[PDB]
């Protein structure tokens, strides 16, 4: 499941782990109880499906609202005061690598963002992109092609 | 084009035009007495000084911009906008499908006219915009945007015959659009389009791994540096960006091979030679930005603790790290605290819990807990997770193993007996098991020893959430974690 989630989201490994911690943390402060009328034992399929519907409601309410949080979490965890001294998280996790003195000078092609990493676009990221951007009305054939 | 213009005269009485000011379609359309359709915002910011006249035909407007047309002009602009969208979709489908059918490229002058129909050259008034592949003139963006559709559709051919065309497009964009701006974004866009083109020319092509490894090795050992040419401020040939994208895929292949290397066995005596050539390439040139790219790719594909396991003191893969980062790195490289997602109220209580770890005074955690808002469930989760991260950072590290047994469990147990914030008997039966290391999640016995840490963290995180969370949509999962005979 961890391999499939870091394949499926077009993030790094740490950022997909940050996504899972976001969903576990976000499922706590959601105090509004309207989750009545199901058996607390999971004994009938109607009670399980109603649990599914409310838990799908909360997961979509938190999965819509992550892309405006993850750069701030990368700033705070990049500026924690015990890893910041370790010189491996500065050349990776959100600091420019120009403090390394043995380096080529400031060129137009040797900026840090030009030597950054990026995604390898796969099918699972396409399936994630079709479900956030309302794929059931506008683009139905691609959703059914990626489903099976 | 003349289909569109005879269409417009069929639509709405000889010439629906864009506003002369904004160069685009009108919103809240005001009609002049001389059949002019302008924007409402443009005419309210334009007409109010002493220029009560026309921008196009120089006709004096008598009273005021009082006639708005709530019947004709919205549906007229709507139909003409639907028609321009359908015709531009038509044009882009023709240049995608029929202009680029087979493996031979089209002629020179058709490519010159496609690259020249992206520009909307001088008109008397912002000059020199860029448009979204339209055969028309009356569509605008009042900021010069640069797309990548024609770039990917030119690079479906062999790269040897489309160098000068994209080069000339680059000289045009530099001479009119990106003179002195952030050329880093466009250069990264060009590097990404060339590397996507080589991904397409390799993956959709049919050849084995040995030939591509031999030819990229021959690229490596015959790589003239030549970096003084396209360096200084403006010179960026497409050969230079092709060399940088090609060495980025070589380092991508090498990082894939290293991630394969750490997980498993020996690499069949030819991947070893390829990684040896990558080692010789990176130790020959001092262009260690590409080594920064290598470590960013290895950190992206596997994780931070992966390159931490690479960062030891005699591993025969040490050459993937620059010369300064290894001599000033100790062996006490601790781990990341992923629970700062809570943020600025877990950080205070974990700092005070580290204080009560180092000293024997335990009131500091209580002072930090009363220095916080956001009440009782999350506060209990912060406290229990702080206790976990402190006893874990003690027990994992070989220097300070089993530190709360050194006369310090009495202090934290006194805090348990005093503070009623966690002396609830389910939280209490959790916390007694967490203090004396008798919780059966640390003995998860995964022998890989890197994802084992993550699995322990996920298990104690979901257990902390299920205990501290008093919520209806956690009532099944609690039964899944503490009453399996009742399941
Ligand atoms: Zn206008």
């Amino acid at each position: 499941d961890l391999e499939q989630l870091t394949k499926m989201l077009g993030r790094s490994a740490d950022e997909t782990i940050h996504v899972v911690h976001l969903i576990l943390s976000s499922l706590l402060r959601v105090q509004s109880h309207g989750v009545l009328n199901f058996n607390a034992e999971l004994s009938t399929k109607g009670c399980r499906n109603n649990w599914e519907k409310h838990f799908e409601t909360l997961l979509l309410r938190e999965l819509k609202h992550l892309d405006k949080n993850l750069p701030a979490i990368n700033a705070l965890i990049s500026q924690d005061e015990r890893i910041s001294s370790n010189p491996v998280t500065k050349i990776i996790y959100g600091d420019p690598a120009t403090f390394l003195p043995h380096l080529p000078q400031k060129s137009i092609i040797h900026c840090s963002k030009i030597w950054s990493c990026r995604r390898k676009i796969t099918v699972e990221y396409l399936q994630h992109i079709v479900e956030q951007k309302n794929g059931k009305e506008t683009v139905p054939v691609l959703w059914h092609f990626l489903q099976k | 084009c003349d289909c569109k213009d005879k269409a417009s005269k069929k639509f709405s009485r000889f010439g629906i035009q864009p506003c002369f000011i904004c160069h685009g379609d009108a919103q809240d359309p005001v009609c002049l007495p001389c059949d002019h359709v302008y924007c409402l915002r443009c005419i309210q910011t334009w007409l109010i000084p002493g220029q009560m006249m026309c921008p196009y035909c120089l006709t004096d407007l008598p009273d005021k911009f009082s006639p708005t047309v709530s019947q004709d002009h919205r549906k007229a602009i709507e139909k003409h906008a639907q028609f321009r969208h359908m015709c531009n979709s038509f044009f882009v489908d023709l240049v995608s499908t029929m202009c680029f059918k087979d493996n031979t490229p089209p002629e020179k002058s058709v490519i010159d006219t496609l690259l020249s129909l992206l520009f909307v050259q001088k008109e008397l008034l912002h000059r020199e915009h860029t448009k979204s592949l339209s055969p028309f003139d009356d569509v605008v963006d009042q900021t010069p945007v640069i797309r990548s559709v024609l770039l990917k559709l030119l690079l479906k051919y062999s790269f040897h015959e489309v160098k000068d065309y994209i080069q000339n497009y680059l000289t045009q964009l530099e001479k009119k659009a990106f003179l002195t701006e952030d050329k880093t974004e466009l250069y990264l866009l060009f590097i990404s389009c060339l590397e996507d083109s080589v991904h397409q020319k390799t993956s959709a092509g049919c050849r084995n791994l040995e030939q591509v490894l031999r030819e990229e090795g021959h690229f490596l050992r015959t790589y003239s540096p030549g970096l003084q040419g396209q360096e200084p401020v403006r010179i960026a040939s497409v050969e230079y960006l092709q060399e940088v994208a090609r060495v980025r895929l070589c380092l991508d292949l090498a990082a894939d091979f290293l991630s394969e290397l750490q997980e498993g066995s020996e690499l069949a005596e030819d991947k070893r030679r390829f990684l040896k050539h990558v080692e010789e390439f990176c130790t020959r040139v001092n262009n260690d930005w590409h080594r920064v790219y290598l470590v960013r790719k290895l950190s992206s594909q596997r994780g931070m603790e992966f390159v931490q396991s690479f960062s030891k003191q005699g591993h025969p893969c040490q050459w993937v790290f620059p010369r300064k980062v290894i001599a000033q790195q100790k062996d006490h490289v601790s781990l990341m605290d992923r629970y700062l997602v809570h943020g600025n109220e877990y950080k205070a209580v974990r700092d005070a819990t580290a204080k009560a770890v180092l000293e024997c005074k335990t009131l500091d955690i209580g002072n930090a807990l009363m220095a916080c808002r956001s009440p009782k469930p999350q506060q209990t989760a912060y406290l229990l997770l702080a206790l976990y991260t402190e006893v874990a950072a003690l027990y994992r590290s070989p220097n300070g193993s089993l530190h709360p047994e050194a006369k310090q469990l009495e202090a934290v147990n006194k805090f348990i007996k005093e503070s009623k914030i966690l002396s609830d008997p389910n939280i209490r039966c959790f916390a007694r098991s967490l203090v004396d290391n008798t919780l059966p999640l640390l003995k998860i016995r995964s022998a890989n020893s890197i994802l084992k840490g993550t699995v322990t963290e996920m298990a104690v995180h979901v257990a902390t959430i299920l205990l501290c969370g008093h919520n209806q949509i956690l009532k099944p999962l609690r039964n899944l974690a503490f009453y399996p005979v009742n399941m």
